């Protein structure tokens, strides 16, 4: 019965700093869960972005990512933002945020095509 | 689960696992004790007593080896016929509840042998610090 | 070596002289008994059972159970309580009205007149149209003529409101047991021979006091705690007249009291669940109240406080004793609280004797007043129920308190009148072995050692 | 008495003894402490009474030299105007009563001298951490 | 005006788990005093087995009693028990729980003859 | 001004003054936090709300690599993109609000890296006690 | 034929304000610190026992 | 400012049931006259000035 629903930009100028956020209802932000961040190239397969956790865990991502990947979560809103620094035209991806459970990643959010153009 | 591999999660989530895997998450059960016109009252009798039982608790960890260290080892020895396991197999194979049920014998013992190793070490020290 | 550093040690056993609240205690069983027929059990925390009286050596602390503090303390605690355990009941406020009275039927002389007056008056009902007419017994100390016909009234009925106490809450002495919080500690002096002020070279500390039971009494206080072996006096300076001088003797003297007259009560509906309880019929012989005491025994307490009395005041010295010498009511008389009823039982029959340098029972009469005030506030005062049956009470005499009259112009006699004064001379009776300290630790002290870094 | 040879017994035991003999039992003296429909007023305020002590004494030590050592050796040197005694006299001869009366004066610049020598030693310990 | 009772077994079997308790009326446990165990085989001295203290003392016993000897303090019901692990026919003796004070055990228990029997 | 030279006054008095100035007198900032028939209602609830804060920052330390040491240097880098302005400059350009106005965007991440450097110290310390 | 009402005769009454309602708003119990609520969130459950969940 | 009431009053305490006093107005002694306030005329004058400018 949860729902994940992101917001934010799709499309959005190179070398610039990318902020998506995506807003958590059905359940609580501070469960047994890492809400994250999981990428697709279009055409191409998945690529997991990072997550964050409801608990005290620090966030870990992918290390492709080049440490230019923040992951905020906003308890007070119900809330988990991602972050990308200096952006290029090729990480154009659809992005999605979703939640690790007991189960692997059940209730994701619809994923929006995010097309870093020039 | 969602917490293997990097194994953390919230609080009371190591319970259920083996004392070896929750003896590196620690922080946050020690974390989540302190914080959180007649029912002020209960609140307020509520706020001192949690106050009062953290207050014991540092007392008890401060008048021991350590002040907040929150893992201690110390000078007092073991003896073998509380434990009386293997001791490699407790850590992957007992749980903390299971643990307090195996030792509620052999308890309040140990806070003195740790009380007399800690003056000990204290008037060793006077001592040390005496002569030199 | 004559490079002293310091040192801090904390949890240093040295303590201060301080006046902080104290902590209630009360027994578990008094707590077995439901819904608080005495006061205050949920308002007192219950008492471990056998606490640390842990004993001190080589220790010498000096008492004052004059300027002591927690005697204060425990007056404002019992005044507070008192207060505390009326408001749920009953207001009298409808009460005050014409009374019709006259004598009860009783075969009454002309020269003793009728203590017990019958009286019969208007009272509302729980409904509000209807009134009833309701007759009563009231005591002489309680009806005043309002002004043929012969009509009283109340006697508070122009100065304050009066409360009727619930039968439920009773006025018996439950043991209380002071204790100090974290931080505070309690010197008890154990000297056998202590009067009062002064070093008491063998102390002992302990976290609660005794069972203290708290007695309402002006004189010949009631079942508290007698001395070891003596019977000493306490004063704050026996050379001072205007100082009380508590004695308290060894051997408790047992005093019997009773009222005879059998009572029935009598439940009349004020309003709409208002109960007020009056006196119904006198089942059986109308007699007096009185209270008893074995003379032999009396006699010989009595040779013992003269045999005491003559250390602070030479040896030829002539001592007798006087009755009250006026005032109000409950300092003339000797006052208490037998089976929840008040008694003012005079004390002429005790205090008749002279005393030179070289079977039988005392009856006292006392008198039964229904509403009181004590403590002497300005706009209180409670009524007391009236209880069923023939009433009756033992209990163990422990101390009077005397007072000395003014003697000057070159007398050798010197006179002692039982005079009760302040409630607070009773727990200065109590208290004289506690005090409350308060714990320093940290003490610093130079010594040999210096920190390296 | 009864705690002879083995020398303890409960808390202020100590209190008649000297003070080199008192030095041995600290840790129960600070331990009963913090331990131990109007009226719950006079009991929090009780409470929260003792705990404001405890706490005023735990953050007076940790402004110190030491955290929760409970002897602890310093830097700061001993004016012997202050004692005036003989040094080893004063732990078999007096009282920490009679102590405590002969400092009376001398107290509150003691305080001040442990503070000024233990921020001196952080500035010194932090230009050491700071140069290596 | 201190009253000490001992209770429990009379008969045991060598080589078992021995243990006694004591109540006390008349006083407090947790005062300055040493509540004690000793022992007297028959027709013979008497042997001090050990004692704790109702203040916060560690237990000294005698180390003739081979550490087999726990003496356990009950606050809570103004008691303290005796134990000896792996008895001995040997170990017959009248028992006694005392109370060293500022005097030398003043109260005593009665004293109960263990007769450790096969 | 008055203090010139012996540079110290009364708490909040290194306020105005740069942070290097300032470091050198935090004793005092840490002493006047804790110490100082319904209204006996709101002067608890405000004395328990003093020492709630209280002992939440002392446990915030404690649970980091200083109990009371009140300077403590750690074993956690610095990220120059939070700071990027020139060392030595702050400490003789910026005033406390004006650094806590800086860096309050970059907080919060620093405790979960103090709370790592802490347990991964005390595993290391462990490891390297037991093997001894 | 004259009436009363019923509880005059046994306490007094008091009129319920027609401010305050009856109605039920939620209340959630919480437990203060160092205490936690365990839930057991078994599906199958008839209130004693062991809760595997 | 000087405020005055210049009627002078008697107080008279009635008793309105046990305990229950009330404070009523007995007699006037005196002149019956208004109660009234003064200022200072240049002083306020000035004041004013003060606030216009
Ligand atoms: C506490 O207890 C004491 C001890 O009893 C009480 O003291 C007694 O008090 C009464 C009065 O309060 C004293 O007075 C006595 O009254 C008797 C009755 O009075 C009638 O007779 C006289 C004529 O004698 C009439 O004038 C009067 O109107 C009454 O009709 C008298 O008989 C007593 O006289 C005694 O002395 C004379 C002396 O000549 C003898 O001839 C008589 O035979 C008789 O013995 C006396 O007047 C009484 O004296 C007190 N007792 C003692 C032993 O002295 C206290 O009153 C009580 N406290 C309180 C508050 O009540
Ligand atoms: C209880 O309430 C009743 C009801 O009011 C009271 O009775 C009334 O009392 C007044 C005052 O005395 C009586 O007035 C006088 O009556 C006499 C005798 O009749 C008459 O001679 C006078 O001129 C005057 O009228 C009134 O009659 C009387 N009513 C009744 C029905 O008795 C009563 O006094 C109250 N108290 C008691 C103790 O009963
Ligand atoms: C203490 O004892 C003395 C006696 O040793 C008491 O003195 C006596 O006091 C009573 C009244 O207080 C006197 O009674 C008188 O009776 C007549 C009879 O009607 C009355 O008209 C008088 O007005 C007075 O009440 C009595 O005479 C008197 N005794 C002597 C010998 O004079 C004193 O009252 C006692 N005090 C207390 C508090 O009991
Ligand atoms: C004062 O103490 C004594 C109690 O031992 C009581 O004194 C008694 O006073 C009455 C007064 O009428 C004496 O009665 C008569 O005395 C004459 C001598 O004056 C005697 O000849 C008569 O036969 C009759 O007994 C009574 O004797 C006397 N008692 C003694 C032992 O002499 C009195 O009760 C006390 N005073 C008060 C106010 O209580
Ligand atoms: C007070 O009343 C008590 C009632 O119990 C009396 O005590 C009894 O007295 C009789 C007579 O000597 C004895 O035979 C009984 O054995 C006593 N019983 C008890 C329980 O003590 C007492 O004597 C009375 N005292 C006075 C002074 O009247
Ligand atoms: C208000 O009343 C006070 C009463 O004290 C007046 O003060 C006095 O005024 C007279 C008249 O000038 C002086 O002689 C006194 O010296 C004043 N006494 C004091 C204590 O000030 C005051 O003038 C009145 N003010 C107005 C505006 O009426
Ligand atoms: C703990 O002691 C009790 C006796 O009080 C005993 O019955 C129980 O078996 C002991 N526990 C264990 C694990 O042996
Ligand atoms: C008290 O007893 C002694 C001894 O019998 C006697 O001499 C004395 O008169 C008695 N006192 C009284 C007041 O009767
Ligand atoms: C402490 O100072 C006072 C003066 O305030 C002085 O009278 C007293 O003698 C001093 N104490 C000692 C032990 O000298
Ligand atoms: C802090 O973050 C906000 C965005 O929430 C940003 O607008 C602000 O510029 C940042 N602060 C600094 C000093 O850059
Ligand atoms: C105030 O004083 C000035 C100067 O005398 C005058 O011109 C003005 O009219 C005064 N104001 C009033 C309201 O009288």
């Amino acid at each position: 019965q949860v729902q994940l629903v992101e917001s934010g930009p799709g499309l959005v100028r190179p070398s610039e700093t990318l902020s998506l956020t995506c807003a958590v209802s059905g359940a609580s932000i501070r469960t047994k869960a890492w809400w994250s961040w999981i990428r697709q190239p279009p055409g191409k397969g998945l690529e997991w972005i990072g997550y964050v956790s409801g608990g005290w865990d620090l966030p870990n991502y992918n290390p492709s990512l080049k440490n230019r990947v923040i992951i905020l979560k906003d308890t007070s809103l119900n809330q988990f933002s991602l972050r990308l620094t200096s952006v290029t035209a090729a990480d154009t991806a659809l992005y999605y945020c979703a939640r690790e459970g007991p189960e692997d990643f059940d209730v994701w959010g619809p994923g929006f095509l995010v097309t870093v153009s020039s | 689960a969602v917490g293997i591999g990097a194994v953390f999660l919230g609080f009371l989530g190591a319970a259920g696992s083996t004392m070896g895997a929750a003896s590196m998450t620690l922080t946050v059960q020690a974390r989540n004790l302190l914080s959180g016109t007649v029912w002020g009252i209960k609140q307020l009798q509520a706020r001192v007593l949690a106050v009062e039982r953290y207050l014991r608790d540092q007392q008890l960890l401060g008048i021991w080896g350590c002040s907040g260290k929150l893992i201690c080892c110390t000078n007092v020895p073991w003896n073998s016929s509380w434990s009386n396991r293997n001791l490699s197999e407790i850590w992957d194979n007992m749980t903390w509840l299971q643990w307090d049920k195996e030792i509620s014998n052999y308890t309040q013992i140990i806070y003195g042998l740790l009380e007399e190793s800690q003056n000990q070490q204290e008037k060793n020290e006077q001592d040390l610090l005496a002569l030199d | 070596a004559e490079n002293l550093w310091v040192t801090v040690y904390y949890g240093v056993p040295v303590w201060k002289d301080a006046e902080t609240t104290l902590f209630c205690a009360s027994d578990a069983k008094a707590y077995e008994t439901e819904k608080h027929n005495v006061w205050a059990t949920h308002a007192c925390v219950p008492t471990d059972p056998n606490p640390q009286e842990i004993h001190l050596e080589n220790v010498t602390e000096e008492f004052n159970m004059w300027k002591n503090n927690m005697v204060e303390q425990m007056h404002t605690d019992i005044i507070s309580l008192w207060d505390q355990s009326l408001k749920p009941c009953v207001k009298l406020t409808p009460l005050c009205v014409t009374l019709q009275c006259t004598n009860v039927t009783n075969n009454i002389t002309d020269d003793m007149r009728g203590e017990l007056k019958n009286c019969s008056f208007n009272m509302t009902t729980e409904l509000r149209d209807k009134k009833q007419k309701v007759y009563s017994l009231f005591y002489r100390l309680d009806v005043v003529q309002i002004n043929s016909n012969k009509e009283y009234r109340l006697i508070n009925c122009n100065t304050s409101a009066c409360t009727q106490a619930c039968p439920k809450v009773s006025f018996e002495p439950i043991p209380i047991h002071y204790c100090a919080p974290a931080g505070f500690a309690i010197l008890k002096c154990k000297d056998k021979k202590f009067n009062g002020t002064g070093p008491c070279p063998s102390v002992s500390t302990v976290q609660c006091t005794h069972g203290i039971k708290p007695v309402v009494s002006t004189q010949l206080l009631l079942n508290g705690s007698l001395a070891e072996e003596e019977v000493m006096i306490r004063s704050e300076n026996i050379t001072n007249n205007a100082k009380n001088i508590l004695v308290q003797f060894n051997t408790p003297v047992q005093i019997n009291c009773t009222r005879p007259n059998n009572n029935t009560r009598k439940s009349i509906r004020i309003g709409p669940g208002q109960a007020f309880y009056a006196t119904g019929d006198i089942i059986g012989d109308i007699r007096q109240a009185h209270c008893n005491v074995s003379k032999a025994t009396w006699n010989e307490t009595l040779g013992k406080v003269v045999k005491q009395l003559r250390k602070h005041f030479g040896n030829n010295t002539i001592i007798r004793f006087a009755n009250s010498s006026g005032g109000d009511l409950e300092v003339t008389t000797h006052s208490f609280n037998c089976g929840g009823e008040f008694f003012y039982c005079n004390t002429s029959g005790l205090f008749n004797s002279t005393w030179i340098s070289n079977n039988d029972s005392i009856t006292l009469p006392c008198r039964i007043k229904q509403i009181i005030n004590m403590w002497q506030r300005i706009g209180q005062c409670m009524y007391a129920p009236p209880i069923q049956g023939v009433i009756r009470c033992v209990s163990n005499i422990t101390g009077l308190i005397l007072t000395r009259d003014g003697g000057s112009t070159n007398s050798t006699t010197e006179t002692f009148r039982p005079g009760g004064g302040d409630m607070r001379d009773n727990w200065r009776s109590e208290l004289y072995k506690y005090k409350v300290v308060k714990i320093e630790p940290l003490g610093v002290a130079p010594t040999r050692c210096k920190r390296r870094v």
